[PDB]
RNA sequence: GCGAUGAUCACCCAUGGGUGGGUACAAAUGGCAGUCUGACAAGU
């Protein structure tokens, strides 16, 4: 399906979940579609990533119309239990926003994930 | 040796030389691109396809996908031997119209493109010998209802029209509100009782349309408007009246009158349905969730249906009572929590916190809802999504419900 | 004597002139998201109405067509062709049935309601003649309503005096001698 | 309390007033298309924002030679919901005519909104790539505009001019080096642009980055000619 | 009275009144040079 | 003494108007302007002022640049103390917006962190020798 | 060939135009004007 057009393949995909859960542990990370819609809107995201089997597609589908229109990297990953699994919490999530802070310690994984995901893109 | 072209009016093809390549090479050598070349080669065969556009719309799909009937009917008889030489410009036309039956033999997209730019350069000066007008405003309509086709623009997923539907609906209850109260009022020099006594606008009018005097009212039943009671009221008001006596002309103004404000109801209950079967047609999992009229109010509120997809689910939890949002934001009391939700039917049906509660899961899922009826790019319309997700809306109402507070 | 019924009529020939307004420019709207350079060609909103009524949908266009919505007002400025190819090759688009009867009812309504304004309005007319027959003939039936409208009530005009109905170079000359013969006029017509 | 001055290109103006605008004239009065504040004075005028049109930045950054006249006919390639192709309709206005293309959807419906509206604007939702395909509609525009985000924007632009424009005719392409290199250095991101359009027999005039209104930007005008 | 002085609050109708606005920056001024 | 709604309120406002004032505004254009000509004799003759046909003036302000043959601001009040005044007047309003939404963000920032700690955690206070206070929190899945 | 059934009583260019103010109606993708929180809770 090209709805979900950027999908990450194996490797991409453990580096970003990698960084995903590093965000979490250091609490730049926002979980969930409507928090990150919420993100997106107020301007404060480094990128998006996303679950790519959710029932259906287009409950998430809707965000990488504001991604792209803001210029914000997105991508979508295989398994939306993986990318819980990875977020760190008790259930399934489909979609999260990887926050913006220059006092960050992951500082520079997140700038090599998102370099990865704009040449993907 | 023939060429075809293809116009928004018509189809043409002209004859030139058989060695085409050469006259190209003429052509483009020369700088031949002039009426001098094109009066040299005119036109061969015209044939301007009807004015009807769907014709128009599935000719050209046709002419990008296939070969037509028309072309059939125009290829009919553009040979004189059994071996003719035409430029076609499509490659996959070239090879089709290579496989037609009258299997004459055809040329793909060569150096003729010179030919096309030449034709195209003067095809205003072709206009004098089809086509006496201006092809602009015909490219306009012919593009206007491919791009419609292309897009696949079901002619009953239009929210612009939605909108237009249920402001015109708010306007028709406020013009009928003030006509009923103006009617009352002029018919209040005969029964004012009456006017107080009954408050149902329609149920005002058909009075003024069955009865006209009071005493005539005595006489005559008002059965299937109001029941016994009420009628036998009016008939005791009407032997005490203190209005006037009304000269039939003033009777036949007030009774139009009467006769509008009937018709407005019975037009404005009519357009109530339709905009329940057209939100049905569009949304129709937000309308199984929340409710036909909730969803019309939101789908207003955020102007485009994909810009109330785009917005998350708190924004639709809080979308109507922005005024006290904000204010209360400001002023560091306690936010709003129904906003415009709270006319829908379950959050109507929970209670208190139990509200409150509701309220957020129904908005998250009629977030979900929303979004997916709107982007489904293919779509059902039968509402499967809708009713899942109120199903399990209800459980967890069930559940609040049965959730007790004090300690049995 | 009583004249809250000419109060009242004022207060329908002017809403009702407004809602006309508005109800005519809707059936614009809706019948331009159909087909709009008819919206543009005829300006007249009642005459608009009327030809959404007999042209329903934009595919029916003949030869009778043509000749009966020239009998729709008239062919002399071109509207009949120009509507015709106009129609013939518009860039609306096409919505459904349901669409087009609730835009004709509409249309239907908008008409039957500018006819009940022109029976309103003739019945104001005679109203004031059989009322205030003396101010009529003077200034004219619709101002004269305006005023014991404005007033509140013959009674209150007449009671007034000429200064306040006025307020109620020689274009003032002309103006102030009017008020008073109004005023007299207004008195008797009411005693 | 605002002057209107003609800008060197005929169709575009600049308002003096509290505030310095530059502007276009409007066709549709009392609406705009995307929101951009419109002033009056009177005639209805309607400002260009440079960072939202590389058009815009462009003819702000400075131009010699700028081929889309009024009374002229202007293709658009990249009409992303229609934002800029909405300004070059007003420019040419009803004298002449611009026919626009797009491919995804979401873009195509707006601009089909657009579209609807304006009568100067045509709309092809048809892929840009081929030109067979939407060589129904329309005649060879005058002058041809491009903000594809295509790698091969030399080869579609190469495919529509010589299928399309008319000889001795203006080209003018948005091009960034971020889309297509991004790992090496501009300038000679723009060399090699400018290498394949003369090898695809568009002569280049004029080359301008739009570094102020937007980073690693190039728009680049040349003349179509000696072609069929 | 009118309509663009028409103000949604007695107190902001006070503030487009002028001759109160002089008499009030004035009587404010004495007084305050009083205090000091 | 505030709450956080209300300075994310006040942030968010400020953002608006700040894109306003923006949209309204222009910044002046300074671009690297590159002109491709033919022979070498055409490039070492080449003038911008016959190129563009201008002048001194026309040349070196660069957005409305005329031909003089179609050459072939003082209607307001003080034009050379008031315009300009009103133009800076602008700049400084849009400048004062921007670090005003700043101070803002940074407010709104320790508040939320201040937030968060109080909200959760199994957490280690730690002092960077830079004299910064962080909170490491245990590695823990949230149920 | 009169009158109480009412006599009388802001700027510029030379009785022409421009500037302003007043009243009604309408439009605005004009403004004011910013779209809540974000992981535990219920029983045992």
């Amino acid at each position: 399906n090209p709805k979900a057009f950027p999908l990450a393949d194996a490797a991409l995909t453990q580096q970003i979940l990698d960084v995903v859960q590093q965000a979490a542990n250091l609490r730049q990370l926002k979980k969930g579609a409507n928090e990150a819609t919420k993100t997106l809107n107020r301007g404060i995201s480094e990128f998006i990533i996303m679950a790519a089997d959710c029932e259906p597609i287009e409950i998430l589908l809707h965000l990488p119309l504001l991604c792209e229109d803001k210029n914000v990297p997105y991508v979508f990953v295989p398994s939306r239990v993986a990318l819980g699994r990875a977020c760190g919490v008790s259930r399934p999530v489909i979609a999260a926003s990887i926050t913006t802070n220059d006092a960050s310690a992951i500082k520079t994984q997140i700038y090599a994930v998102k370099d990865k995901i704009e040449t993907l893109l | 040796a023939y060429v075809l072209t293809e116009t928004s009016a018509g189809y043409a093809l002209l004859k030139a030389s058989d060695k085409k390549i050469y006259k190209s090479s003429s052509l483009i050598q020369d700088l031949d691109s002039s009426d001098k070349v094109l009066k040299e080669f005119k036109i061969a065969a015209f044939s301007k396809f009807n004015s009807a556009a769907n014709a128009l719309e599935e000719a050209n799909s046709i002419i990008e996908g296939k070969v037509s009937s028309q072309l059939e009917k125009l290829l009919e008889e553009i040979k004189k031997d059994k071996k003719s030489t035409l430029i076609v410009s499509e490659t996959k036309l070239a090879n089709a119209i290579n496989k037609l039956g009258l299997n004459f033999n055809v040329v793909s997209d060569a150096v003729t493109l010179d030919i096309y730019r030449a034709i195209k350069e003067y095809l205003p000066e072709l206009l004098p010998g089809m086509s006496d007008n201006d092809l602009s405003k015909m490219s306009l309509g012919l593009a206007h209802s491919i791009g419609r086709h292309k897009l696949k623009f079901s002619a009953d997923k239009v929210d612009v029209m939605i909108i237009q539907a249920i402001a015109l609906l708010d306007d028709l209850d406020k013009e009928l509100n003030t006509y009923a109260m103006r009617c009352k009022e002029w018919y209040g020099w005969h029964f004012p009782e009456l006017a107080k006594i009954v408050t149902d606008s329609v149920a005002y009018a058909r009075i003024i349309l069955t009865m006209g005097i009071r005493s005539k009212a005595s006489e005559t039943d008002l059965s299937e408007i109001l029941p016994e009671e009420i009628e036998e009221r009016v008939k005791t008001a009407a032997e005490v009246s203190m209005g006037t006596e009304i000269t039939q002309t003033d009777l036949d103004n007030i009774n139009a009158l009467a006769e509008q404000i009937v018709e407005f109801a019975a037009y404005r209950e009519q357009l109530s349905n339709y905009l329940s079967a057209r939100m049905k047609a569009i949304a129709p999992n937000l309308t199984q969730l929340v409710g036909e009229l909730v969803g019309a109010r939101l789908i207003a509120h955020s102007g485009s249906l994909i810009s109330l997809a785009k917005s998350p689910a708190s924004t639709i939890q809080i979308l109507g009572a922005e005024k006290a949002l904000f204010r209360a934001l400001k002023t560091k009391h306690d936010t709003p929590k129904y906003g415009l939700l709270y006319h829908a039917s379950l959050v109507g049906q929970a209670t208190g916190k139990n509200k409150g509660k509701i309220a957020r899961v129904l908005a998250a899922k009629a977030a979900v809802s929303l979004r997916y009826d709107a982007l489904a790019e293919d779509r059902d319309d039968s509402g499967d999504i809708g009713l899942e997700s109120r199903a399990k809306v209800e459980n967890r109402l069930s559940q609040l419900e049965g959730r007790d507070l004090r300690t049995t | 004597k009583n004249d809250n019924h000419i109060i009242q009529a004022i207060a329908l020939l002017d809403q009702l002139d407004k809602d006309i307004n508005t109800f005519a420019m809707r059936v614009k709207e809706w019948y331009g998201w159909h087909f709009p350079e008819l919206a543009k060609l005829v300006p007249d909103n009642y005459t608009f109405a009327k030809l959404v009524l007999f042209i329903k949908d934009k595919a029916s266009l003949n030869d009778d067509s043509l000749h009966d919505l020239a009998a729709l007002l008239n062919e002399d400025s071109g509207i009949a062709q120009r509507v015709i190819d106009n129609a013939r090759i518009s860039m609306g688009q096409d919505i459904s049935e349901t669409d087009m009867e609730n835009v004709c009812v509409f249309a239907q309504r908008v008409a039957s309601l500018a006819d009940y304004r022109r029976q309103l309005y003739d019945y104001l007319c005679e109203k004031m003649h059989t009322v205030a027959p003396n101010l009529s003939e003077l200034i004219g039936e619709v101002i004269g309503a305006r005023l014991i409208s404005h007033a509140g009530s013959l009674t209150n005009l007449s009671k007034q005096a000429a200064s306040t109905v006025q307020i109620l170079k020689n274009k003032g000359r002309i103006s102030r001698y009017l008020a008073n013969k109004c005023s007299m006029a207004s008195r008797i017509d009411n005693y | 309390k605002v002057v209107i001055e003609p800008h060197r290109h005929a169709g575009v103006y600049i308002a003096r007033g509290k505030e310095d605008l530059l502007v276009t004239k409007n066709m549709a009065p009392g609406e705009s298309v995307y929101g951009e504040k419109r002033i009056s004075v009177k005639v209805e005028y309607r400002v260009w924002n440079p960072f939202r049109s590389k058009l815009a930045a462009g003819i702000m950054g400075g131009l010699d030679e700028l081929f889309i006249a009024p009374g002229k006919k202007v293709l658009y390639l990249g009409a992303a919901s229609g934002t800029s192709v909405s300004h070059v309709s007003d420019v040419v206005g009803p004298e002449g005519v611009v026919y626009a293309v797009e491919f995804s959807h979401r873009p195509g419906r707006e601009l089909i909104s657009m579209a609807k509206k304006r009568p100067n604007i045509i709309p092809i939702i048809e892929d840009a790539r081929h030109p067979q395909k939407y060589r129904m509609l329309i005649g060879m525009v005058d002058c041809v505009f491009a903000d594809v985000a295509q790698p091969d924007q030399a080869r579609i632009i190469a495919l529509n001019s010589h299928m399309f424009l008319k000889d001795q005719g203006g080209v003018v392409i948005s091009i960034k080096a971020n889309c297509i290199d991004s790992t090496v250095d501009a300038e000679t991101v723009f060399a090699r642009e400018v290498q394949k359009l003369r090898e695809e027999r568009i002569k280049p005039l004029e080359q301008l980055t739009l570094e102020p209104y937007e980073r690693d930007h190039c728009i680049v005008v040349g003349r179509y000619m000696r072609s069929g | 009275m009118n309509r663009k002085e028409r103000k949604s609050t007695i107190l902001e109708t006070l503030m487009g009144d002028e001759a109160s606005n002089k008499y009030f920056k004035r009587k404010y001024n004495e007084i305050q040079e009083k205090s000091t | 003494t505030q709450d956080s709604n209300y300075v994310r309120t006040l942030r968010q406002i400020e953002l608006k108007k700040l894109e306003k004032g923006a949209k309204q505004l222009m910044f002046k254009s300074s671009g690297n302007h590159t002109i491709f000509v033919d022979s070498r004799e055409k490039m070492n003759e080449f003038t911008p002022e016959k190129f563009f046909n201008t002048t001194s003036e026309m040349v070196n302000r660069s957005e409305n640049r005329l031909t003089k043959d179609q050459l072939a601001n003082a209607s307001s009040i003080m034009p050379k103390e008031s315009l300009d005044k009103k133009k800076l007047k602008k700049f400084k309003q849009v400048k004062q917006h921007l670090q005003r939404e700043t101070q803002l963000k940074q407010v709104q920032q320790r508040m939320d962190a201040q937030r968060e700690l109080l909200k959760k955690g199994s957490k280690k206070k730690i002092v960077d020798s830079s004299g910064k206070i962080s909170f490491k929190w245990k590695k823990q899945r949230k149920r």
